[PDB]
């Protein structure tokens, strides 16, 4: 086993700077108002958006001003390869949870939908690094399907750092290894941040590093997204006519 | 059980009860005081205080200068509100109490349905209580009765909300008091006393301001080298 | 009996089989659509730093000067004369609330219903206690929007008798964009029934009667040749919504009379929805020009 | 005497008809409940069974009646009250009314005011006027100078006197509360 | 560990696993034979129904915690909490449960609402609720019996009664429906099953079932037998309500 | 939910044998069967089902057996009814039904014919291996138990479980020997797992795949729980509603006959799809 | 008009059920009434009533203590039993009761641990006594404590060997062996109103609209096993003399009631 | 209970005392408030209060059969809780957001830091380790908690001595505080958190804001640091758009911050083991 060797390539067999072809869709269940599906190599997430609609039971949280955003995670059972239990309620998806509703609500733009429910819902069907991400991509495509205003693809990744250098979409080997992985999610257009979690030891001058490498791997992850949207409108428009 | 003459400036603790000299003259008792029989039970810590009017018939007053900062909603009392919310004809107001109090759209100065007010929720209020009970929830108005308010109604914008001691308040609009003096003469000012603790300010610029909120927030037991100190900051600014 | 079970075939896209190359302008959020001295913003963008700027996915329309986004898939927001269809949720001490496939929940006034016949006086109380014993909670009814609040919920009334409380039928739930924005909603076919397309997303489809305002609910039983005639524009709107294609008079007489030959059941199948909309659409196509 | 069973049948509609507790099946009548069945009869020969469990018959407070209650909460618009005693007969089902502003006294003045009528922690007697339909509000008044508080306990634990019609006072100290004292 | 009971040992195993020795074989029996049968209502005071009923070693309570607030939608609801005391049965489990538990609660409530008419109580919730004392064979059964005698009692309308009756299979080579068993013809028992039914109008409310094996028919000739079984066993309950309406005619 | 008079028309219509969808009352929809759709587990599964979406994990660890039954092994079942199917399910709406479902899955299972699980131990009272099962719901649109069984047994058919020799030492000291096979991977059968089915009455006929509009319209559901020779492992009731003596055994019949049919088809498919090979690609969710 | 109809009975020297202010109700117990458990007690006081069952488990000790068998109690009131009490989770009354009992087991010490402990550091039985209420008419601290006490004698236990060979052990169902308890603690209630008033055995309402309860636990060798003073208008030792000696005399009566009983099976 | 709504005019005058560069207290932007550190009697509690913000830290062992995962190493087990008298809202089990993110951020900055030994407190690999797990209890809540809770969970567990124990084969000896000298922890470097908070989208950045400028913000980053310039976890929380020189200022930021906040830790535990070196059961600490 190793991470990087000495020649420059990976295990996965990919350099430092290139990331996993994410395979994607738009559409699959029908009886909601979006959907989307997403594989970012071996992850596969699953979005769901049941849209701006009434709030019942409404127990004085109904913001007159905005609307309210509420996105659920899920991290199936069978997704790692040890089996665990409680998938919801514990306190890893609710802080799942937490930075997705932060990060929807900074870009869904909800000054037009008042006393509203934004129900974002994600299941991860498999893990094998970068489940966050996927998931906020994943979410992305459903909000877009369900035609719901969104300043801008919110794309997201992550980086790390071995041997000095910076790596791009990490896997679990080397998410494994305890080195320093940084996630992140940003807004292309503008080049503003829409998330920056990061968890390991690591110097500060090698900061700089990781962090425009893993924007620079959401910009390509926003490329491929956004030639899928194409196709998908595209098809779309021509069948209606 | 005895002299209330002789502890009218001593530390009273709750439980004890106090017995006052005759047939005999009506009296009142104040507010952290209770009546039991012909006795008066305290409930509250206090430096014991007494007043009697000018008349000889009067008899007197008894009451304990305690301090604390959680307001109870009184009758007759101005009071510093922060707009909650509106359901049709009132809009409830926050008062620092148990309950929110409620005011109606047609008591400030000059309103009916054809003419109403400017209320946002957020905005704050300078009003008095008329109904002030604990059976009920109490409703405030910022009108004297006469019809004119005379000096109430919407504060306004452009200044500094801080909350303080009740006690504080108590002794700062008392008409001996050196420290609101001494202001008066280094920079101009006009602030609200509001007797829930809550204290509303405004100046020419800013820095004075929060020079200001942070003198009245500490002037209860201020140090001459800290007054000197801020008087002379005040001076410079 | 018959069951059958199937693998699942990859979808076949680019929907190549008819060659457009459409001549629009589409975009997505971030898109920059033209900045110009002076353009007006509509539905689908905002702006940014001196920059209009997309919103949603789909494609630009530029009416003189104002700037509009038409996306492919959204909740039906209210207009003023579009009728609906709707299906009730509460019973308010006031009036009625009712789910349309909106952003929120669209209202009927106890003053908009139309009363039993004629009998107009006015509304009071006994009519706000015959408010539940009438319109019971899960009802349907097809009305035709009043007005739209600053709050964007829908006021909805019923202006005449041809409106109010529906029969029996049967009923579908498709997307608002995916109905042609035309005139006469409510078609009387000669297949033998008759159709409401909502402006939202929700059709209804009643057996056609013969005297020509809900007020009495007609439960009686209803023909072999009036349900199988139903049940197959309920499949044939379903095969169409599942090609993405639009949906009106001709459009559903023609798959009809495409599904004469595939019986009742066998055209969902997506090959046999397949060919039938692509028959349909030619021929459409191929007449209209 | 006969006590019966929630399924066991006891007449044909062409004899009897059903009064309460009871269900109809094909040319039967059908009990609901544990407890003693009655046939009344009119003057017009045809019986009315009827199934009851007695323990707690029936009860029902109609308009004219004089009912008691204990005042729990109040406002400047009305006073909730929960009901006691229908008459002189109590019940365990304590009913819930309620007492308007305006419908406090005969003068109807709009001058009356609540809390020196009424106050939380006091035993009146009133008239009810609407049953309710939703939650069966009773809506009780006390348009009348022999109605409302009897019984009122003082500042803290004392009971007082009715002086007057609107004063009550403790006869141990010296206090004049206000009340819309009944008689 | 939960920190509202006392705090006991992280985990406990019985003595019996720990045993050695092939436990008693009931035998032979009258297969359509039914256990004496001991049904009272009336028995509790603060609750305004409730019913006791035990059946060999059976012995199960029933509370109805009466209407209490919370057309179609304005219709009634019953919430039934089934729970078997934690001295019952050869094992002990911790009082919340939540497997079993759940899925006999299930039971009842599908086996009561039919029986019910909520109609006549809107906008209303009926909480049942059952405790098994001692189990000593059919339980469910027993359970839905003796909530419908609370209901009953309490005073709330219905349509007919309800009376449950559980099957077991004996896996002998000529497998024979034996009717209403005990906890070791039912332990050493190939099927188990459990009707329940209103008898007047001859309709099931709520049945169940499982299996080591199991065909068509014999799965009807239980079904038959069960319902014969709970006509032969209605009447007692018929008279234990009579008595405890006579009994309420004393008191006043 | 939905009205009276629809639910007249429903009636109506099954009373004269057609449905909205223009089909009989002994008539399922086209199910589309898929399998080795995940590959972190030991075996996997997915149906779509109309408009019901079903997925199915599997997984094969090792455990310690049960006291009571040391010579061999035990399924778990776990169910996650994740929101994505209807909002009005979260962290706590859900568990009621999936509790339901899962207690079910139980009761087909303690019937100690169905899985061999003495195929399943490695050493009595030591080592034993562990089946647990993971269903995920993604959609609700009726027939939903048949669904979810339909979906277990071509998880059991596609799961995978390795070899392995626990070799005992003094000293209390224990080893794994694998096998380097992947290919050689032992096989369950299921030959015996059975097939549910839900038998809905409306009016005076019975249904089989009750969609949702149907539901409502109904009284009573009888689930059975078939295998492929004829025998009925489970019957269960379910509904607010009342159930005559009778109409049991027309559905029991009836049951009886769509099980027969329904595992003739799936064992026809998953013979086919395991055939084919990797030639398929695994289509799914694209 | 509750608490003034109260009074009067009061200053009547009585009550509104016919009881002189001092004397208890009928009450009854009943064992061995189940057999799936270890032991068994039914308790009841008129309309108030209990039932303990006990069952007996093996279990590994502490590190501070490995000869110390677990005795763990639990009260159960369900919502059966009142409507004050709702289906869910342990509320407060029950969980007070229980820390309550457990106090009373530990320091009355009517049993010792060390007696079941066969294999230190290896086993040690496991004694939990789920106790459960079924009419919660009043004083069930008396009643549950009772219940516990008359199980607890009524429990017997098998016998257990050690095979070194196999080093496990194994049980033997057929012989059995009681349970010795040395202490019999019996508790008795007490109602204070305003301030001199002490009712013994309050029931539901008298507990409702009273302004103290006292309860009190006193072993046969004249001592107490616990002094439960939650709240009230306050008490000097000549309300409190009264109560111990009427405590001695109901520790007499149902030690008498309770040996009746197990002399009659 | 409910918290007091906020003012339009309270609003509107911090926004502008922000423009203008302007806290209310008196102090900069670049600044903390004067932190106290207060020692206890029993090894492991600590008390801090900056300014207002009072939080409560202990620390506890035990002995427990560790995880087939780690049987070498041990356990470390965190919790905080919100005492009700830290503020109103604070009602048990309701504001669950805020100790969820607090207690996930806690964990990840000390235990995946790596600032203890987990494996220097084995005792018998497979059967006995350690288990160190520390309580947080928030007493008083005016403004910034994770800096007070990292820094009385740090002064804690540098703080804290565990009783020794001696071993030969698997005879485990336990022994008691007076029979020898309970041994310290093993830390390798003390991590303390930083809290920045933004205004008006990203323009205005702020150091250890009071609750107010908490209720008037719209994004928090937080950033962990080390005397040696080792970040150990930043995460950015509110629905905020900043960018990359921000946090780069941020951090060059904290490095003094913490390496002065270290530097009073250090002098704190100093004091305190002169004090109980000469009679004395405290231990003070002021900024």
């Amino acid at each position: 086993l190793e991470l990087l060797s000495d020649q420059g390539y990976r295990v996965d067999g990919r350099r430092a700077g290139e990331l996993r072809k994410i395979q994607a869709r738009m559409g699959v269940f029908a009886q909601a108002d979006g959907s989307a599906y997403i594989e970012q190599g071996n992850t596969k997430a699953l979005a769901v958006v049941y849209g701006p609609h009434e709030i019942r039971g409404s127990r004085a949280r109904a913001l007159p001003d905005r609307a309210l955003v509420n996105c659920q995670y899920s991290s199936a059972t069978f997704s790692t390869g040890e089996r665990k239990r409680r998938p919801h309620g514990d306190r890893k998806s609710c802080e799942m949870g937490l930075q997705l509703r932060q990060t929807f609500e900074a870009a869904i733009l909800t000054q037009l939908h008042p006393r509203s429910q934004i129900d974002i819902y994600v299941q991860v069907l498999q893990a094998d690094g970068g489940t966050y991400a996927a998931c906020v991509n994943a979410a992305t495509l459903a909000v877009l399907d369900a035609g719901i205003p969104m300043r801008d693809f919110v794309c997201a990744c992550s980086a790390g750092f071995v041997d000095g250098t910076a790596l791009a979409d990490l896997s679990h080997v080397e998410e494994a290894a305890g080195g320093p992985q940084l996630a992140l999610a940003l807004l292309p257009a503008s080049g503003q941040i829409a998330l920056l979690e990061m968890d390991a030891r690591l110097h500060e001058d090698h900061l700089e590093r990781v962090l425009e490498a893993a924007a620079q791997a959401a910009r390509d992850v926003h490329t491929l997204l956004d030639r899928v949207v194409r196709q998908h409108v595209r098809e779309a428009s021509i069948l209606l006519g | 059980a005895r002299a209330a003459r002789t502890v009218l400036g001593q530390v009273v603790l709750p439980g004890e009860e106090l017995l006052l000299p005759e047939s005999r003259v009506r009296v009142v008792c104040g507010p952290g005081l209770r009546r039991c029989g012909d006795r008066l039970l305290v409930t509250k810590c206090g430096r014991l205080r007494h007043k009697e009017p000018g008349s000889g018939s009067g008899g007197g007053v008894y009451w304990v200068d305690s301090q604390q900062k959680r307001y109870v909603p009184v009758k007759g009392d101005h009071v510093i509100g922060i707009v909650t919310a509106k359901s049709g004809d009132i809009f409830k107001v926050d008062v620092g109490g148990s309950e929110p109090a409620s005011l109606s759209y047609l008591s400030f100065e000059g309103a009916t349905k054809r003419n109403r007010p400017n209320v946002q929720v957020g905005d704050l209020i300078y009003g008095q209580f008329v109904v002030a009970n604990k059976d009920m929830e109490p409703e405030m108005v910022c009108i004297d009765s006469c019809g004119r308010a005379n000096g109430m109604g919407v504060i306004g914008q452009d200044g500094l909300l801080f909350k303080v001691t009740l006690g504080l308040i108590r002794k700062l609009l008392a008409p001996d008091c050196e420290i609101i003096q001494e202001v008066g003469k280094l920079h101009p000012l006009e602030i609200v006393f509001g007797m829930n603790g809550r204290i509303w300010v405004k100046a020419k610029t800013i820095q004075q301001t929060l020079i200001l909120a942070n003198i009245l927030e500490a002037c209860e037991h201020m140090t001459s080298d800290q007054r000197k100190q801020i008087f002379s900051r005040l001076a410079e600014s | 009996m018959a069951m059958e079970m199937r693998l699942p075939v990859a979808r076949k896209p680019l929907s190549e089989r008819l060659g457009r190359d459409t001549k629009k302008h589409l975009v997505v959020p971030g898109d920059t659509i033209t900045t110009d001295t002076g353009f007006m913003r509509g539905h689908g963008t905002y702006m940014g730093e001196e920059k209009l700027i997309a919103s949603v996915a789909g494609s630009v329309e530029r009416v003189n000067k104002l700037i509009c986004v038409k996306a492919l898939k959204t909740r039906y927001i209210g207009e003023v004369g579009d009728i609906v269809v709707g299906r009730i949720t509460e019973v308010q001490q006031k009036r009625w609330k009712v789910e349309t496939n909106s952003r929120l929940d669209s209202v009927l006034l106890l003053s908009s219903m139309n009363l039993p016949g004629g009998e107009l006086r006015r509304r009071s109380a006994e009519d706000e206690l015959a408010m539940r014993g009438f319109l019971q909670e899960g009802d349907l009814i097809s009305a035709e929007v009043q007005a739209v609040f600053s709050d964007g919920a829908v006021s909805l009334h019923t202006r005449s008798l041809k409106y109010g409380k529906l029969g029996q039928g049967v009923l579908v739930q498709v997307s608002p964009s995916l109905v042609k924005r035309q005139k006469t909603h409510f078609h009387d076919l000669p297949c033998g029934a008759s159709v409401i397309l909502g402006n939202n997303g929700f059709i209804w489809i009643y057996p056609t009667p013969e005297h020509k305002g809900g007020f009495i609910a007609n439960l009686e039983p209803v023909s072999l040749a009036d349900r199988e005639v139903i049940s197959r524009l309920r499949n044939c709107i379903i095969s169409l919504v599942t090609q993405r294609m639009m949906l009106y008079d001709t459009s559903i007489l023609y798959c009809y009379e495409a599904s004469l030959p595939h019986q009742i059941k066998d055209i969902l199948k997506p090959e046999i929805m397949e060919e039938i909309v692509m028959e349909t659409r030619q021929r459409l196509l191929e007449q209209e020009g | 005497v006969r006590y019966c069973i929630p399924g066991e049948r006891l007449c044909n509609l062409e004899e009897g008809s059903p009064g309460s507790g009871t269900y109809t099946r094909h040319g039967y009548i059908f009990s609901s409940l544990a407890g003693c069945l009655m046939k009344s009869s009119e003057n017009g020969a045809l019986p009315v069974v009827s199934v009851v469990r007695e323990t707690e018959s029936q009860l029902l407070p109609d308009v004219g009646a004089i009912v008691t209650c204990k005042v729990s909460s109040i406002n400047s618009r009305f006073a909730k009250v929960h009901i006691l005693y229908v008459g002189s007969m109590p019940l365990k089902n304590s009913f819930r009314g309620t007492i308007r502003k305006e419908d406090v006294r005969a003068t109807e003045k709009d001058k009356v005011e609540i809390y020196k009528s009424f106050r939380p922690g006091d035993i009146v007697l009133a008239k009810v006027i609407s049953l309710g339909d939703a939650q069966s509000n009773y809506l009780l008044t006390t348009a009348e100078n022999e109605l409302g508080v009897v019984v009122a306990h003082s500042e803290s634990g004392i009971q007082m006197v009715p002086i007057s019609w609107c004063e009550m006072q403790c006869p141990k100290t010296h206090t004049k509360e206000f009340r819309k004292v009944a008689r | 560990g939960d920190h509202r009971r006392i705090r006991g040992p992280e985990e406990s195993q019985p003595p019996q696993l720990y045993a050695a020795d092939e436990e008693e074989a009931p035998g032979t029996r009258d297969p359509t034979r039914l256990r004496p049968v001991y049904a009272r209502a009336g028995l509790l005071s603060q609750a305004k129904g409730s019913a006791y009923l035990e059946a060999g070693g059976t012995k199960v309570l029933c509370a109805v915690s009466g209407p209490r607030q919370a057309p179609a939608a304005l219709r009634g609801r019953l919430l039934c909490d089934f729970r078997r005391a934690p001295f019952a049965g050869r094992r002990r489990r911790a009082p919340p449960g939540g497997c079993e538990e759940r899925e006999l609660a299930l039971a009842l409530q599908e086996a009561l609402e039919p029986a019910v008419r909520l109609g006549r109580y809107p906008r209303a919730q009926l909480e049942v609720s059952a405790l098994l004392l001692e189990d000593g064979g059919s339980a469910l059964a027993a359970a839905l019996t003796a909530a419908a005698l609370a209901l009953a009692d309490a005073g709330v309308e219905m349509y007919d009664l309800v009376v449950g009756c559980g099957l077991s299979l004996a896996p002998g080579p000529a497998p024979t429906w034996l009717l209403d068993p005990t906890r070791l013809e039912e332990e050493r028992a190939a099927a188990g099953l459990t009707v329940a039914l209103m008898p007047v109008l001859n309709q099931v409310a709520g049945l169940l079932g499982s299996g080591e094996g199991g065909l068509t028919e014999s799965w009807a000739e239980a079904v038959r037998l069960g319902l014969e079984g709970c006509q032969r066993l209605y009447p007692v309950l018929q008279q234990s309500l009579v008595r405890a309406a006579r009994r309420r005619g004393a008191a006043a | 939910t939905l009205s009276e008079a629809e639910k007249v028309y429903i009636v109506h219509g099954v009373q004269e044998d057609l449905r909205v969808d223009g089909r009989g009352c002994e008539d399922y929809r086209c199910v589309e069967v898929e399998t080795d759709v995940v590959s972190n587990t030991s075996g996997s599964a997915r149906v779509k089902l109309g408009h019901t979406d079903i997925l199915v994990g599997v997984k094969a660890e090792m455990g310690t057996p049960k006291l009571e039954k040391p010579n061999e092994g035990y399924l778990e079942f776990f169910v996650d009814c994740s929101a994505s199917a209807t909002p009005e399910f979260e962290g706590r709406g859900g568990d009621d039904l999936g509790t339901e479902i899962a207690n079910t899955l139980y009761r087909i299972f303690n019937n100690k014919s169905s899985v061999d699980l003495k195929t399943l131990c490695i050493s009595p009272r030591e080592h034993c291996w562990v089946l647990y099962v993971d269903v995920l719901l993604l959609e609700c649109g009726g027939n939903l138990f048949d669904a979810i069984s339909i979906a277990v047994k071509a998880a059991l058919f596609n799961t995978r479980i390795p070899r392995v020799r626990v070799l005992e030492d003094e000293e209390g000291s224990k080893d794994i020997e694998l096998s380097d096979d992947p290919y050689d991977c032992i096989r369950l059968s299921v030959e015996n797992v059975p097939c549910i089915v839900t038998l809905c009455k409306i009016g005076y006929r019975h249904v089989v795949d009750a969609t949702l509009q149907e539901e409502a319209c109904s009284l009573a559901s009888l689930l059975v729980s078939v295998t492929s020779k004829g025998v009925v492992t489970c019957m269960r009731k379910v509904g607010k509603g009342s159930l005559d003596p009778e109409s049991i055994f027309e559905m029991m019949e009836t049951g009886k006959r769509v099980g027969k049919v329904l595992h003739a088809s799936l064992q026809s498919v998953v013979h086919k799809e395991e055939s084919l090979g990797p030639k398929r690609q695994k289509v799914g969710f694209l | 008009e509750p608490l003034e109809y109260y009074r009067r009975f009061l200053k009547e020297n009585c009550r509104p059920d016919g009881r002189e202010l001092g004397e208890f109700r009928t009450t009854t117990v009943n064992i061995g009434s189940i057999s799936t458990a270890d032991g068994s007690a039914l308790v009841k006081l008129g309309n108030t009533t209990v039932i303990c069952g006990v069952k007996a488990e093996f279990a590994a000790p502490s590190t501070d203590a490995p000869d110390k068998g677990y005795v763990v109690p639990n009260v159960d009131l369900p919502p059966l039993c009142s409507s004050r009490f709702r289906s869910g989770p342990p509320g407060e009354e029950a969980q007070v009761a229980s820390q309550f009992i457990a106090d009373v087991i530990e320091n009355s010490q009517i049993i010792q641990k060390e007696d079941l402990c066969i294999s230190p550091g290896k086993l040690v039985w496991v004694l939990y006594c789920d106790l459960i209420c079924l009419d919660y008419d009043g004083n069930i601290l008396d009643a549950c404590t009772f219940a516990l006490l008359a199980a607890l004698k009524n429990v017997q236990l098998p016998e257990v060997t050690i095979n070194e060979e196999t080093a496990l052990a194994e049980v033997n169902l057929k012989k059995k062996s009681y349970l010795n308890i040395r202490t019999h603690p019996v508790a008795t209630s007490f109602a204070v109103f305003d301030d001199t008033l002490l009712i013994v055995d309050p029931t539901g309402e008298e507990e409702h609209l009273a302004t103290g309860t006292l309860t009190i636990v006193m072993d046969e060798e004249g001592k107490l096993c616990c002094l439960h003073k939650p709240g009230g208008s306050g008490l000097t030792g000549a309300k409190l003399q009264d109560c111990m000696s009427r405590a001695v005399t109901r520790h007499k009566e149902v030690k008498k009631l309770m040996d009746e009983v197990i002399k009659s099976m | 209970m409910k918290e007091t709504p906020l003012s339009n005019c309270e609003r509107r005058f911090l926004l502008r005392a922000i423009e203008e560069k302007k806290r209310l207290d008196g102090r900069q932007t670049y600044d903390y408030r004067n932190i106290r550190i207060s020692f206890g009697t029993d090894y492991g509690c600590c008390i801090v209060e900056l300014g207002k913000t009072r939080v409560l830290g202990q620390v506890s062992c035990e002995l427990v059969s560790p995880k087939l995962n780690r049987a070498t190493e041990g356990i470390l087990f965190f919790n905080l809780e919100l005492s009700q008298m830290a503020a109103p809202a604070f009602e048990p089990g309701r504001q669950s957001d805020l100790l969820v993110k607090l207690n996930r951020l806690m964990e990840r900055c000390l235990r995946n830091s790596k600032c203890i030994d987990t494996e220097s407190l084995c005792v018998v690999a497979g059967e006995k380790v350690w288990q160190i797990r520390v309580d947080l209890h928030l007493l008083n809540h005016d403004g910034n908690i994770i800096d007070a809770a990292s820094i009385a969970a740090i002064v804690a567990l540098c703080h804290f001595r565990r009783p020794d124990v001696s071993v030969q084969g698997d005879e485990v000896t336990l022994y008691t505080p007076e029979e020898r000298d309970p041994v310290p922890l093993s830390i390798h470097h003390m991590p303390i958190c930083v809290s920045f908070a933004f205004f008006q989208q990203g323009t205005y950045l702020l150091v250890d804001p009071n609750e107010r400028e908490e209720r008037v913000m719209d994004g928090l980053l937080v950033i962990a640091m080390n005397k040696h310039r080792e970040i150990c976890t930043i995460q950015s929380s509110g629905g905020i758009m900043l960018l990359k020189d921000q946090v780069l200022r941020c951090s060059k930021i904290a490095g003094v911050k913490v390496a002065e906040i270290t530097e009073l830790i250090l002098k704190a535990l100093e004091n305190d083991q002169k004090v109980r070196k000469e009679g004395g059961k405290f231990g003070f600490a002021e900024s």
